[PDB]
């Protein structure tokens, strides 16, 4: 038991997933400066439980304009239009001894997801919530939405094979944490974080919850993001 | 000047060639390229990474996440059982090994499988996976899968085997059976029916020759 | 056929530059010689993509980035008269198109063209990575306008150039109809992040979008 | 003799190429070169002289010499505004800056503003030039932009005042507003309208990558 | 389009060689093979100058002094046999000119001409500099005649001689008619005295002569 | 470039020649070279074999 803390945030902790063997760091010009926050933006951001049931689908979040409105992480996305960050993720699960399954947390680096009925497109308030998760299904579905069947996550894919990208699985058995680092994965140095979602956490249950008649009808999954090496461009003259 | 004289195959379009293209834009230079995490080097890199395999693909249960899901909880027929071929297998032609064998016609090595078994931390029991080699039948029955190749995994102890099946190659292959041992033995409390799964990558490494086109884009 | 001992050792054949860099048929266009001063059928565009055909298309999507040189042949025949020669002028993102066969921007010094006269071996013209960014992105999980507009996916990093072909003959006593074949080929290539394959069938070609498809085919029992 | 073969490309016509032309007057010697002043080894060179940029290019002052004059002598609304940037910008399209910056499509660097106060030795007052960052949105009052960058230029002590802006780039960009801090303070015998001239160049270095053909000329 | 961070610190595509050393189209012309034996329709003739189409002419008058060797490679088709042999005589600034397709100037030795047969690459012909002074004027702020006569502004250093281009063939059944593309190229350049770019519009290609207009685009007031 | 002049036999196919054939499959690399018994690196080592004559051939 690790009783992390980062600024004014201590969560309670129970092995790092360092998401492609590197960990995130600063990019180092006159012409363009970067300003480096550090200072809050760093400390952890818990988002709201989910609850898991025996009939949850999955969950996606898409970073980093899942926390557009948390705290001064959220409000420097409006101040600098340019941006970058490593994201430290803890995913608990506290469920009991006598609750079965199993999770795959994946990030997957740069999720184009598919529209659910084909030859259109969507409003672009089908891919993201802010803080809210956007489930899966677990069938098809039509409408201007996103295409949310598991077997296909969002891109066509088999979502067993899923496991290409830095992911941990939860095995209620063993575990109930994980923590994967992601060392802000793109093609150009610095990019605006409304437009572009670097990365694309989303928590699918392969082994499907299941308990007796006795327990609690769900295991609630906390999610806890801490934006590491944040930096932002210069607002100064030169 | 020089006395040169052309050989057959002048003037020709080989498709498969690597001569020195004139560059049409050679003033122009591009952009510096800076270090991106997750360069891949060599496509063999993907081929070792772990995913799961859908092993209960039945005829209903393809287009949901039940083909991943292996049922546990009669000891008379075996849990599941598939052929050990990447390649012209329902089983395991759609995993990143499978489909990163798919571009090519030769290739050879082995394969390590994993059996994470996902039920409760209080249900125990014993499951026997036998292996058999690629010109023998299969076990019709448990104590014929004892005599042969086989691993008594106790689920209580450890929750994950690991398999390395060696013969595997292409240019009549192997068995993972599964058999009940013993039964789940679970408390009252804790659920009756849990599920493993599997996986598949690489074992040490692994040998491909010859490229081709995948069969599965039309 | 047999299973034979697969005896060697040899991962050569599995390396990005050996699995990508291979030449593939892109581009079949008709473009004809006269008639119709104002017509659109007498030059060829192919606005330059790795989301052309499905199979080198699915390729690409092993891999979220990738740079590398591409360095095309065309293949140029003719139907139906003098000798020919013709004209496959590149030109960059940054540069402007031509609307007819006669128009002013076939004579733009910034747009490099060669000039391949019939009978010879076929024109190779070859192109840097031309890319703002640092390298191509196979895909681009954002909006290319600002606060969620339209245009989802679609990046200008990724932009390679057009490919406008035209004969350079004024006109001919009979139509002659000419076929080119583009050869694309990349090179120099190397690639980050890898990605799981494309299950799904493809639908357009300038979207992700697709069917739900079932993960392996089916079979009768989990035991058979 | 040597056995060669022609690779594709051969007897082509690339426009871009640098091969070694035939020289068609080879004995013919050409003329030694004197040094002649001001040799030019670099478009950017070009680029980094000051010139006077026309803010005032409203409807009906554009060919007169009265676009680059910056009337000076109501505190509410600011002199002058307009985009930081040297492309697709109508004030800063056709400075020396801004026009060797068309050639190109790719460029990026910064640039420095210098504000020549041409008005009395007497006349005194102070303006307050605030920038914006590209994402942000102009300040609609003094006080907003007091708040964010700004230098408060005191005329009476020094007449020409210079920035630098970063983040000047194309492949949404910056503001330069001025606001009248005090009104200018002048005696009975001095004017009381005076003129304000800008300039613009290249700030330390400037970058600068894909040539093409520019817009102005039909 | 978005703004990206454009990244890099290059300027090797903006010097002097990197601008100016740029192959354009600079002369197309007609010319016939047969019939009117007495005729200026059977030859082209294209004095070299800088000043012939306003993009390039644009570029040159950046500078006021440059020097340069030229190296111009012609494209030329045909239209309606036998196979086809064409002459592109360059002469000199001092060098004697054709009346006709049959004078006797085509057979000077000191005109050098360069002997294309059809079918293969095209035609390269290299010029050195040939000026008497040190560099070529863009500019000259000068009176050919002494004591302010006629001809202002041009001036007989930067004269860089003409280029004669007739087929070889003395006649033919039917009619051929010719078309010839010069491609001029700066090569080894030099460039003196910096000089702000053309505002106005080009009248004609012997003068400076323009219209007066505006600085920039207007916009509504100053501070929008 | 380079001054070359095509001599005569150029752009011939001469049946036995020995030129350097451009590879159809450059990425391929063969299987290596197992040692296989009994390898013959010159004809005459078949005819030093002795052989059974048929000297009694007569006519049936």
């Amino acid at each position: 038991v690790r009783s992390m803390t980062l600024g004014n945030s201590t969560i309670t902790t129970q092995n790092v997933v360092v998401g492609y063997g590197e960990w995130p760091s600063y990019l180092s010009t006159a012409e363009d400066q970067p300003t480096q926050p550090d200072v809050a933006t760093c400390r952890f951001y818990t988002l709201e439980s989910v609850q898991w049931e025996k009939t949850s689908p999955g969950w996606w979040w898409k970073f980093p304009e899942a926390l557009k409105n948390m705290g001064l992480f959220g409000q420097n996305m409006h101040y600098h239009y340019l941006g970058r960050a490593g994201y430290t993720i803890h995913v608990q699960c506290n469920a009991s001894k006598f609750h079965q399954g199993c999770l795959l947390v994946v990030c997957v680096p740069e999720a184009e997801m598919g529209c659910a009925d084909t030859d259109t497109t969507f409003p672009a308030t089908e891919l993201t919530t802010e803080d809210t998760p956007h489930v899966f299904t677990s069938d098809s579905i039509t409408g201007k939405k996103v295409q949310a069947a598991v077997c296909n996550a969002g891109m066509g894919v088999g979502v067993g094979n899923l496991t290409i990208f830095p992911h941990q699985w939860i095995n209620l058995r063993t575990n109930n944490s994980a923590t994967i680092v992601i060392p802000y994965i793109n093609s150009v140095p610095m990019d605006n974080m409304f437009r572009h979602y670097n990365f694309t956490l989303m928590i699918i249950p392969f082994a499907p919850l299941n308990f007796t008649d006795g327990a609690t009808a769900y295991v609630p999954i906390t999610v806890t993001i801490a934006p590491m090496y944040a930096e932002y461009n210069g607002l100064r003259l030169a | 000047g020089v006395p040169v004289l052309n050989t057959p195959g002048s003037n020709q379009f080989l498709t498969s060639d690597d001569y020195q293209s004139p560059s049409a834009m050679p003033q122009f230079d591009e952009t510096p390229e800076m270090h991106i995490p997750g360069e891949v080097r060599n496509l063999m890199e993907i081929a070792e990474v772990d995913s799961v395999v859908p092993v209960n693909n039945v005829t209903g249960k393809t287009k949901s996440m039940d083909a991943y899901q292996i049922p546990v909880g009669d000891k008379t027929k075996p849990i599941f059982s598939f052929q050990m071929d990447p390649g012209y297998s329902s089983v395991l032609k759609r995993t990143l090994l499978g489909e990163m064998l798919n571009y090519y016609a030769h290739w050879s090595g082995s394969v390590k499988l994993t059996f994470l078994f996902c039920g409760s931390a209080m249900a125990t029991g014993k499951l026997l996976i036998s292996y058999s080699p690629p010109g023998a039948s299969v076990p019709t029955s448990r104590k014929d899968a004892m005599l042969g190749t086989h691993i008594v995994w106790d689920i209580g102890l450890q929750s994950s085997c690991v398999l390395c099946v060696p013969w595997i190659s292409q240019s009549s292959a192997g068995y993972i059976t599964c058999w009940y041992q013993t039964n789940i033995v679970v408390p009252p409390g804790a659920p009756t029916s849990c599920d493993v799964l599997c996986f598949a990558s690489a074992c040490n490494d692994f040998s491909v020759r010859l490229l081709r086109d995948t069969p599965f884009m039309a | 056929q047999t299973r034979h001992v697969v005896n060697f050792h040899s991962r050569s054949e599995s390396t990005i530059e050996n699995f990508m860099g291979r030449a593939a048929c892109v581009f079949m266009d008709q473009y004809k010689i006269n008639g119709e001063e104002t017509s659109t059928d007498r030059f060829a565009v192919w606005t330059i993509n790795i989301r052309e055909m499905a199979q080198l298309r699915r390729k690409c999507e092993m891999f979220t980035y990738m740079r590398f040189d591409i360095e095309m042949t065309m293949v140029i025949t003719s139907c139906q008269m003098p000798v020919l020669t013709h004209q496959i002028m590149y030109v960059p993102p940054g540069g402007p198109i031509p609307a007819k066969v006669d128009g002013y921007e076939w004579q733009t010094s910034t747009n490099p063209s060669v000039f391949w006269t019939e009978g010879n071996a076929p024109p190779r013209i070859s192109i840097p990575f031309i890319s703002v960014g640092n390298a191509y992105s196979s895909f681009y999980d954002g909006w290319s306008h600002f606060t969620q507009d339209g245009t989802y996916g679609y990046t200008t990093l990724n932009a390679m150039g057009k490919l406008y072909i035209r004969h350079v003959n004024r006109s001919s006593p009979h139509q002659i109809t000419s076929t080119i074949r583009v050869y694309f080929k990349p090179k120099h290539i190397k690639a980050w992040v890898p990605r799981p394959p494309r299950l799904c069938p493809y639908i357009n070609k300038r979207d992700v979008n697709f069917v739900v498809t079932e993960i392996t085919d089916s079979r009768t029992s989990i035991t058979d």
